[PDB]
């Protein structure tokens, strides 16, 4: 789902940047209960930052 | 959109003094101007000799109405009423108001009268107000007058002279009028004669016409309303080319559409609470 | 929008009619619209009893005596003032039976407007008349009247049977249709209604804008 | 609370029937909690709810 | 019906570009409004009036 | 029920002008389909005297007999023939009950009362109500004074019946508040079934006791002599396209006696110099007897002269003989003026086949000049070619607009010649198979020349509101 | 059992959450300073303030995947209950009166209706003349069917998620702008269709005016009387005009999909009535796009439905066949693991 | 969805696929499919048969084929003059007591009769029906009603004529043996399974 | 609920919205008045369909409601359903000069002559065609006109009938030509004309025996111009004894009120009437 | 009980046993006609099975 | 629903079941078994 989007050409690499260097790289919306199986799911790579 | 309308004469105090009695009456006016000199304000300028009444109310059909508000030095306040919203009239028709009742306006029938408008006048012009009558009255004396109309053209005989008599009276609640005739000495008012040749011509034409057109019309699916139109065509019967039928239908057609101050009588306001002596009463502005 | 009065004379939904009386003292007399439905033959035989039942009156007496005095001539002196806001009373310048009210569609249109229906029978003896209501979504009178030809073909019948039968008589028309204004396709609602310890099977309709008609005769 | 019905919402009848639907639904399937399920993460995502 | 003129002489904000599929194939398969897809090398952009 | 009472009453009106009698009748499944009769226009009616051969034409005789001499430009007597006939037709009440009935339950469950001898089933599954006028020109009434019926469909086709006096009034002669209610209320006497001439159509007639036809003391005479003109007159209309077609046969074989025989190609089909043709002649032979055996009014050259017969013949010959008598052409009016100008034919046809003796009669045809040669080449009216000049067989018959004529046998050699109506005088080729022109109704449009939407087409299957 | 076999054809509505995904500045969001508009009621004031949203996708592109996720709410009843044709077509009814009375008495349906002129639809949105019943405790219905020939081998046909007509009609897979050789692909039968080389499969199905092309094509169900509030599920695949509108380009006919190929249907009554003017739902079709239709898990005799709900994990998926009987196996595994994790 | 009702699978090609997990009563209304079994909403069986089939199958649009009349005269006469050799029949008026004795002046000529389109559609097995060799497939629109071209007057016409038995229901399309099990249950219905 | 909104599934272009706000306060009908509209339910281009009938559309245009389009700004058009009795503004693209005292009437646009029949807005399938607002005598001429093509034309040729009616379309009111192409005879003008023929039986039987007789007695008593019409009009088929009033009185209630029923096939009640026409004859600022 | 009513989808099913849905929430609030009807009359049937 | 035989020798099937065989709901030749959708027995047994 990530590698299938093309990334847009309106780049601002300032805006949208963590700490420690890691670039946000797109936005994934749900509603409560499909996001709370996600996390409940795969919870070992999520970096609350 | 409030109207104003000045006099060219010289207008005395007493004038003013009779003529703000007449504070909120209808006031009828031949176009929606936001100045309109006076001659023009009122039905004066419409009565002659020859034609009679039922032009006057031909006239007045598609004339605007408006209602007079206020007076001042010499403009007067004359204000048209708008559809829904509810203003005050006074009387000046002959007929003691009531409740819920629909007003009509027709055009006045003393025409030389004994009360002459107070002596409301200028150098060869006189103030008029079109009556305010509800509507049984109203298409009632329309009645009178068209059956006064129709016996006009032979009154030499005495027992159709004692019926005009007996039509020149009328009934209402605590109501006599005299309506006089529309002949005078032997000829018919143009206007008066025409309306009553309109409407016998349409009626010749329709008794002449059906019994052609219900056999051009019932080769088609036929309905028993059908066989009991030709039924009533032929006891009225037994009782006793495209080029004409083109001219018999238009004809019928533009003759109909002459009695149209007359077949349909559009209802102007709705009545509200009336006053003691019965001279004003609060009312809804229709159409 | 409230336009008001005060009319010389327990629910909000109901129609003043005014009509005329014969006698030459009141002129007039402010009949409400229930009392329709027991001169009406199109309502239940039921229901007519009840209110001839619960509303008997020296005036009742002097209704009958007035309103069957001149026959087919009712539309001459029938006449509405509009709704009820409180009941000595006033009435704005909505409760109906049963079976008085009617339609002729699915009433799904979203506006629909409302219309007194009367007609008048003849193949008895003399008159027998027949009150309606018309909830419809025609807005136009030509239409409403080409339906209302096709839904009241026998009354025409009998209007011309009469016309043929008695030539002595006259009559003057089938009926009137006339508007009184508009509600809505929901609150339109099957209802109950309970008067001086009564039941008595009501239809109402609740958002209610008054905007009166003409009684427009027709054939 | 799986579908938006604040209290002075009125229902029409579709809506009433698949509530009717999940009622007997979640009445059958989850009736005893701790006597048919000793997970960690079921009863974790069950109170969470 | 368009200015492809304006587009082809007014000065022009570089890319970085990534295209869903091959540019052809969005040429001849109609994902946009308006394209203008030329061969070889056209003159039109000259007349000016 | 309902067109009978108007109709009735309506002859009570217009005795005084015009004398006839109310003949009500109904018809059922035995004289016109379901598929014919949901969509039937309107219906119409003449009656034929004994001496006199119409009403509408002049009382004592006519100009109708003259013969139209096989002229060019005026077809039949020229378009005062086409008003004429016209003329002489009238319109009747008509109405079409299209569903599943019993006549004598239905009239019960009506308002009418039926009291007959004996109820008898009469299981009909569509009634049509219609009433026509016998005339009675004096009191008295002639038993051979038939009444002609039409049934005019909305594509202008229609069909022909007819039927003498004698069996309308076989019986019903032999034993003799408002106007509506009574007539509900006495109604129907009685129902029988009458036959046409030629004994084809039963329909029924309804005698109602309350006509006032039975209050006019009519008095009737059925004569031998009158019956024998009846009969006289019927063979004259009935023998009109017999001797048309009698007229085609000897012309045929005053054409081959002419010039023998050695008739030249007129049809563009090749030939192979190795097939006989003594077997073919033979066929051609068997064959015109089988086409004199199975000759029929609906054939080629009488569907050829059906659109001859109206007055746009009439305009588009005058038009096409201008036309074609026209000099040669200028160059004052080929530089500045209008330029000028029959694209295809339009025949019909008549093919025969000897080996399986079926001829197949109404044919249309659209011919065609091959550019290359000087032949005529077939064509269907779809745009296949027609292949039965192939066929050893076969033959075919041919007749133009310009009512020329042409007999082919295979291989595309056709017998020339031209069409003889000489001996045939103007009132049966008149009456016979007039084209008739509609008439305003339901569903047309005012003006002529456009398009038009679909039929009323009142219905048995949908709801007919 | 008569001399035909009906195919039935249904639709199966559902709530469903999909989750998104869009690159970083896909779209820029261009937004202004709210304007404020005062009206004139009778005694208080309404202020209508406005704000206005542009957006420019900057991705040349589609930048943003979605992808239908997890089904929690299922509309319909996933029921059996026949489409009532009788209301769908008020006008016709039979030539004898009493045959008519007796197949009514038979049927359900108590009278023929009259249907209403044509002026009462253009102010009344439609008919609608089906009245919801009582009982509600399974939703909205609707299940249709298509009277094919009772050899019609499933096997080829029935198992696999296919075209309830025969024909392959889906106008991706020929040329665009070719009306020519659309006819003859969905139409013609000299020669071969696309799914299975072979003419049809139920030949009173695809020919242009068999029984099908007069039950559902809008384009002909006008002739006879109609109505256009009931919603035919077998309408997406019968309109032939709209199916060969679609023969477009695929970018153009996948914006088709994705922004007009949106029914929308009425969501407060028991049967399924057109919506007009959805402005707060709509029904997006996948099997519009493609063209097919999914088989649902049917059986023919009871105890071999008892097998199946005997079995467990991989067990709706299969298709077993009988001496006579057969089950077809779904394709979508919804009946099987939906509700049992609810 | 979609899911079939009814359909009668071919018997010389019939195969078990489970033998040992499930077993049948041999009556043939188990033998012979008449109605299906579905799920609900909740898991639940439910019948679906042609009992619920009579508000849609008793219809009156269902027996009108005047719309395919129309359109088989829209689409009418076939392509290929090698198919105008099978589409000739005749409908006249013979005298009958003449043929009595014309029968046998009939067969006096010596040339054959092409056989129709009925003739033409039972010289195929029942899945030989379905392809594109098959040549009445322009034909077989209508479950109620036999469609043709025939000659009259020498000119190819439509017409639709109702198959007002079930027999004349084409062989491919309801084989012998499937009519043999309707018999089967015809007499299973009655209780008359061993014959006398 | 006064204002509605709706949307195209095109975009709007600058020439497009260019020709679209030239039309501001235009007059456009609504066949179904809800807040949310299409642009494929706008104007009357869903309802034209010609060889069905100009009386279809005319009984079918007089049945919407009315609307009037302002404040366009990109997919929005805001039609503004007018309330009943304030002044407001309207513009016409029907070409016929108008006067302030003369009242409108709604009638589809029939075809003018020149082969223009401008639409103003071209789409993929659907065009712009607008209503005609039309003074009230040219309202009451076209409807008399068209029933008289209904009513005397039936049991007749094409011949005659084209030769009167090629005469008889033309309506030359205000310096225009006019024509009115579809009059076909529908179910609709069978039951107009039925109920013209009842209302006709009606006045012609329950009038008096002195109405019928009126015109005789001017005829044997004064001579004018339209008195020699009705002697050519009547003369062909060639001391009052009964007195009664109240008879007479009511006698002439029925016969208005069957005539009002037989004048209600062609006088609409009034959509319009003005108080100022624009002196370039383009707009105008009329009550309803 | 009846002896020959079905119990392939109603005896192993959740059911109510007097043989109707009597459910009262699928029903209309306040509507005691549909109320009466959908729990005794017989010219329809119940929304469960 | 609830458990409920009606020959002793589902019950046998049923009582030898290891896990989940309480669950089915088989049909011999008009002998039946209603199967229970709450898992009681199992669920209130191996509680003990």
């Amino acid at each position: 789902l990530a590698e299938a989007a093309t990334d847009s050409i309106l780049d601002n690499p300032t805006t949208y940047t963590t700490s420690s260097g890691a670039k946000i790289s797109g936005v994934m919306v749900s509603t409560a209960n499909v996001m709370q199986i996600i996390m409940s799911l795969l919870s070992s790579h999520i970096t609350k930052e | 959109a409030n109207i104003f309308c000045t006099f060219d004469h010289k207008l005395s105090i007493a004038d003013v003094g009779k003529l703000t009695k007449l504070v909120a009456a209808v006031v009828p006016i031949p176009q929606r101007l936001h100045l309109i000199k006076h001659y023009q304000l009122g039905l004066h300028q419409f009565v002659d000799h020859t034609r009679g009444y039922v032009r006057l109310r031909g006239l007045l059909r598609n004339m605007t109405l408006t209602l007079m508000r206020r007076v001042e030095g010499n403009q007067i306040l004359l204000h048209v009423p708008t559809h829904g919203l509810l203003y005050t009239v006074l009387n000046t028709g002959p007929v003691t108001w009531e409740k819920g009742d629909a007003l009509c306006v027709l055009p006045p029938l003393f025409h030389g009268p004994l009360a002459r408008e107070n002596l409301l006048t200028l150098g060869q012009w006189e103030l008029v107000l079109p009556w305010i009558v509800p509507m049984p009255l109203a298409l009632e004396i329309n009645q009178r007058l068209l059956i006064m109309g129709l016996f006009s053209l032979d009154r030499s005989y005495e027992e159709v002279k004692a019926a005009v008599q007996q039509l020149q009276t009328i009934t209402f609640r605590d109501a006599t009028f005299t309506i006089p005739d529309p002949v005078i000495d032997q000829h018919l008012l143009i206007d008066m004669k025409t309306a009553c040749l309109s409407m016998s011509m349409v009626a010749n034409l329709a008794s002449e016409l059906t019994m052609t057109y219900v056999r051009k019309l019932a080769l088609e699916d036929s309905s028993m309303l059908l066989v009991k139109c030709q039924e009533l065509l032929m006891r009225l019967d037994r009782e006793r080319s495209p080029d004409d039928e083109i001219a018999r239908l238009s004809a019928l057609f533009v003759m109909l559409r002459q009695l149209d101050d007359l077949i349909r009588e559009q209802v102007v306001f709705t009545v509200c609470d009336v006053s003691p002596d019965n001279k004003s009463a609060t009312c809804i502005f229709k159409g | 929008q409230a336009l008001t009065a005060r009319f010389f004379v327990a629910q909000p939904g109901a129609l003043l009619i005014r009509m005329e009386t014969g006698c030459d003292s009141p002129r007039h007399l402010y009949i409400s619209l229930y009392l329709l439905g027991i001169r009406a033959s199109n309502v239940s035989a039921s229901t007519r009893c009840l209110l001839e039942s619960v509303y008997t009156a020296s005036a009742a007496r002097a209704a009958l005596q007035w309103l069957d005095l001149g026959p087919h001539l009712l539309h001459r002196r029938l006449e509405t003032l509009g709704c009820v806001k409180t009941v000595l009373l006033t009435c704005v310048m909505l409760m109906i039976p049963k079976d008085m009210y009617l339609t002729w569609e699915e009433t799904r249109g979203r506006l629909q407007y409302v219309y007194l229906i009367i007609v008048y029978d003849y193949d008895g003896p003399e008159t027998r008349p027949g009150i309606y209501v018309l909830t419809s979504s025609i807005a136009h009178w030509q239409t409403l009247v080409d339906v209302a030809r096709g839904k009241f073909a026998r009354e025409r019948c009998s209007f011309v049977n009469r016309r043929i039968t008695r030539p002595r008589q006259i009559p003057l028309c089938t009926g009137v249709i006339q508007k009184l204004g508009w509600c809505l396709a929901d609150d339109i609602h099957t209802s109950f209604l309970v008067h001086k310890e009564l039941k008595l099977s009501v239809v109402r309709l609740d958002n209610f804008s008054v905007e009166l008609g003409d009684f427009r005769e027709f054939v | 609370v799986e579908n938006a019905t604040l209290a002075r919402q009125a229902l029409n009848r579709i809506q009433r029937s698949n509530i009717l639907q999940s009622f007997k639904a979640k009445m059958l399937a989850t009736l005893f909690l701790l006597n048919r399920t000793r997970d960690r993460d079921y009863v974790l995502k069950f109170l969470t709810r | 019906m368009e200015n492809w003129s304006a587009l082809e002489l007014l000065p022009k904000v570089g890319i970085p570009t990534d295209f869903l599929t091959h540019v052809k194939t969005s040429a001849g398969e109609e994902m946009f409004e308006a394209l203008r897809i030329y061969y070889g090398d056209d003159p039109e952009r000259y007349n000016i009036h | 029920m309902e067109t009978h009472l108007y109709s009735d009453l309506a002859f009570e009106a217009r005795f005084a002008d015009d004398e006839q009698l109310p003949l009500h009748l109904v018809l059922d499944q035995e004289v016109l389909s379901n598929e014919e009769a949901e969509t039937l226009r309107y219906v119409y009616y003449r009656n034929v005297d004994s001496a006199g051969r119409s009403t509408g034409r002049a009382p004592g005789g006519d100009e109708d007999d003259a013969p139209a001499s096989d002229d060019a430009e005026d077809a039949v007597g020229g378009d005062r023939a086409f008003d004429r006939e016209r003329r002489t037709w009238q319109r009747a009440c008509f109405r079409v009950l299209p569903r599943p009935l019993e006549l004598l339950d239905y009239l019960r469950q009506s308002g009418l009362t039926v009291t007959l001898e004996k109820e008898q089933r009469v299981r009909m599954f569509y009634a049509v109500f219609t009433t026509l006028g016998l005339r009675c020109p004096d009191n008295r009434l002639s038993g051979a004074q038939t009444l002609h019926l039409r049934l005019v469909w909305p594509d202008g086709s229609y069909r022909d019946w007819e039927f003498l006096a004698r069996d309308l009034l076989r019986e019903e002669m032999e034993a003799n508040v408002a106007r509506t209610d009574e007539w509900k209320g006495a109604g129907v006497s009685r129902l029988r079934e009458v036959w046409d001439v030629q004994h084809r159509v039963r329909l029924r007639v309804l005698w109602y006791v309350n006509s006032f036809w039975r209050s006019r003391e009519l008095s009737y005479d059925d004569h031998e002599v009158e019956l024998y003109r009846a009969l006289d007159a019927y063979r004259a209309r009935i023998a009109v396209e017999y001797v048309l077609i009698r007229a085609v046969r000897d012309e045929i074989y005053a054409v081959l006696r002419r010039d023998g025989g050695a008739l030249p190609q007129r049809f563009a089909c090749h030939v192979s110099r190795n097939m006989s043709w003594r077997v073919v002649w033979e066929l051609c032979r068997h064959a015109l007897a089988l086409w004199m055996d199975w000759a029929d009014v609906r054939s080629c050259i009488i569907k050829a002269l059906t659109p001859r017969l109206s007055r746009g013949a009439a305009a588009a010959a005058q038009r096409a003989r201008r036309q074609r008598e026209r000099s040669a052409p200028k160059p004052q009016e080929l530089l500045f003026g209008p330029r000028n100008e029959p694209a295809e034919q339009t025949w019909y046809a008549d093919v025969v086949r000897c080996v399986r003796a079926q001829v197949d009669l109404g044919v249309e045809v659209r011919a065609a000049r091959c550019p290359r040669t000087g032949l005529w080449i077939v064509r269907d009216r779809r745009g296949r070619l027609r292949r039965w000049l192939s066929q050893p067989e076969v033959c075919v018959l041919y007749v133009t607009p310009d009512l020329d004529f042409y007999w082919v046998l295979p291989g595309g050699f056709a017998v020339s010649s031209r069409v003889t109506l000489h001996g045939l005088a103007q009132r049966a080729l008149r009456d016979r198979f007039q084209n008739f022109e509609a008439v305003l109704a339901r569903g047309m449009h005012v003006e002529a020349g456009r398009q038009e939407p679909e039929t009323p087409r009142v219905s048995g299957r949908r709801l007919p509101f | 059992h008569p001399g035909f076999a009906l195919t039935a054809v249904r639709t199966d509505t559902f709530e469903v959450d999909m989750l998104l995904y869009s690159g970083k500045s896909c779209t820029s969001v261009i937004i202004n300073n709210p304007i404020v508009t005062k009206e004139e009621r009778d005694i208080s004031t309404t202020y209508h303030v406005t704000q206005n949203i542009n957006t420019v996708d900057m991705g040349l592109g589609y930048t943003s995947n979605t992808c239908v996720a997890y089904v929690n709410r299922v509309r319909t009843d996933m029921g059996v209950r026949v489409q009532d044709l009788f209301r769908v077509f008020p006008m016709n009814v039979y030539r004898h009166d009493e045959v008519d009375r007796w197949i009514r008495h038979a049927a359900g349906v108590e009278r023929p209706q009259l249907l209403d002129t044509e002026t009462i639809s253009m102010l009344t949105f439609g008919s609608m003349s089906e009245r919801n019943a009582a009982a509600t405790v399974h939703g909205q219905k609707a299940a249709c069917e298509l009277i094919l020939t009772p050899v019609t081998m499933d096997v080829n046909y029935f198992k696999i998620p296919n075209n309830p007509r025969g024909r392959a009609s889906c106008m991706l897979a020929v040329d665009p702008y070719d009306t020519e050789a659309a006819t003859k692909a969905i139409y013609d039968h000299r020669e071969a269709d696309a799914q299975t080389f072979a003419a049809t499969h139920n030949p009173w199905a695809s020919q242009a005016g068999c029984l099908s092309d007069v039950l559902y094509n809008t384009r002909h169900r006008e002739r006879l009387g109609y109505n256009s509030k009931f919603y035919s599920p077998c309408a997406q695949y019968f309109n032939t005009e709209e199916i060969i509108a679609a023969n477009k380009t695929l970018f153009k006919t996948i914006d088709e999909y994705l922004l007009r190929a949106k029914d929308c249907i009425r969501g407060d009554t028991d049967t399924q009535y057109v919506c007009v003017e959805g402005t707060e739902q709509l029904i997006e079709n996948p099997c519009r796009l493609t063209q097919e239709a999914l088989p649902i898990l049917s059986t023919t005799t009871l105890a071999l439905m008892e097998t199946k709900l005997k079995g467990g994990a991989g067990a709706f998926a299969t298709s077993e066949t009988h001496f006579g009987n057969y089950v077809v196996g779904e394709i979508i595994p919804l009946q099987q693991s939906m509700l049992f994790n609810s | 969805f979609f899911f079939p009702v009814g359909l009668y699978l071919p018997e010389d090609r019939g195969y078990t696929t489970v033998e040992s997990k499930v077993k049948l009563n041999d009556t043939v209304r188990n033998a012979l499919p008449t109605t299906a079994y579905l799920l609900n909403r909740d898991r639940a069986v439910q019948k679906i048969d042609f009992v619920d089939a009579l508000k849609t199958l008793c219809h009156p649009v269902l027996h009108e084929p005047a719309p395919c009349l129309q359109t088989f005269t829209e689409r009418g006469p076939p392509s290929e003059p090698a198919m105008q050799r099978l589409l000739e029949c005749r409908f006249q008026q013979e005298p009958m007591g003449g043929a009595a004795r014309r029968i046998p002046h009939f067969y006096r000529v010596r040339r054959e009769v092409p056989r129709t389109v009925n003739e033409m559609k039972q010289d195929f097995v029942v899945t030989d029906f379905y392809k594109v060799g098959n040549i009445t497939l322009y034909t077989e629109l209508h479950p109620f009603f036999d469609f043709t071209h025939c000659q009259e007057n020498s000119e190819t016409v439509a017409l639709c004529t109702p198959r007002i038995v079930i027999g004349n229901l084409p062989d491919g399309l309801a084989p012998g043996p499937f009519h043999e099990l309707r018999t089967w249950e015809i007499m299973e219905h009655m209780r008359l399974r061993p014959p006398p």
